[PDB]
């Protein structure tokens, strides 16, 4: 029979496991956190070799039944390295139905990230993929090159370096396009992605309305205030509104 | 140090 294996983030691998008990076969799927959008096809040991975009229409005796989307929407396990993606311009189909990039409502923030649709709290909205570099590197260079750096764990930083900060040059993920707020409606949270691998995602903390801008706390060290000058500014301002 | 969300 069927096995589902959930990641802590709510995504899952589902399928009949093989003789040796591995997520291996032609009819395995990764199902996104909405429990509707899925990537269906060939996996070996839980790695997506060839996943075709599908909708989960229902389950019978716990067995998922998918409808393929028209096209040849194929996706592949593609962990970044110097290389952000093998398909810089191929969007995440789950992300694409949920967010879009537009001018930010925050004065001189530039661009920002918005909900296409109204969602609940705890809803994963967008992915933060990037190149995978080291803290020493990140911390050895000027802030001007550190606009999109995001701490993944204690060995790894995730970056979206110029010119991938432009959507016409990179749009496989959009998490980096979310602006900072000290009164955020989202957080960065761990996510295990079938294409990007282990990255971070952007998740709502509260219900959000269609066309609201999504914001997160960048969470730079307040006292080592090691941050760019615009953040140091918004911090003085905010703490005044607080103290 | 110089990156989001450490
Ligand atoms: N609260 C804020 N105030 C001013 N600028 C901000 C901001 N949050 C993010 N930014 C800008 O966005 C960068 C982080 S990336 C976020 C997307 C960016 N607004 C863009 O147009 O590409 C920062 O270096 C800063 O220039």
């Amino acid at each position: 029979g069927v096995c589902w294996i959930y990641y802590p983030d709510g995504g899952s691998l589902v399928g009949e496991v093989n003789e040796d008990g591995e997520m291996t076969g032609e009819k395995i799927a990764y199902v996104y956190p909405d429990e509707r959008t899925a990537l269906y096809g060939k996996f070996i040991d839980g790695e997506m070799i060839e996943g075709k975009l599908a909708t989960l229409m229902s389950t019978e005796e716990g067995r998922p039944h998918f409808e393929l989307m028209p096209g040849n929407s194929v996706y592949h396990f593609d962990k970044s390295t110097s290389c952000i993606s093998t398909n810089a311009l191929l969007p995440d189909p789950y992300e694409s139905e949920r967010v879009y990039v537009a001018e930010s409502l925050i004065s001189s923030a530039g661009e920002g990230l918005f909900s296409k649709v109204a969602v609940g709290p705890n809803t994963v909205m967008s992915f933060y993929n990037g190149v995978r570099i080291t803290h020493q590197e990140v911390d050895s260079r000027d802030w001007a090159l550190n606009g999109n750096t995001l701490s993944l764990d204690e060995e790894t930083v995730i970056d979206v370096p110029e010119p991938y900060n432009h959507v016409s040059k990179y749009c496989a993920s959009l998490g980096h396009k979310a602006n900072h707020s000290f009164t955020p409606n989202c957080i960065y949270d761990m996510f295990v992605h079938p294409r990007f691998g282990p990255i971070k995602c952007i998740r709502t903390l509260r219900a959000v309305e269609a066309d609201e801008e999504l914001t997160v706390a960048f969470g730079y060290d307040h006292s080592p205030p090691e941050a760019p000058e615009w953040y140091q500014v918004e911090l003085k301002a905010f703490q005044a509104t607080q103290q | 140090s110089k990156s989001k969300d450490r």
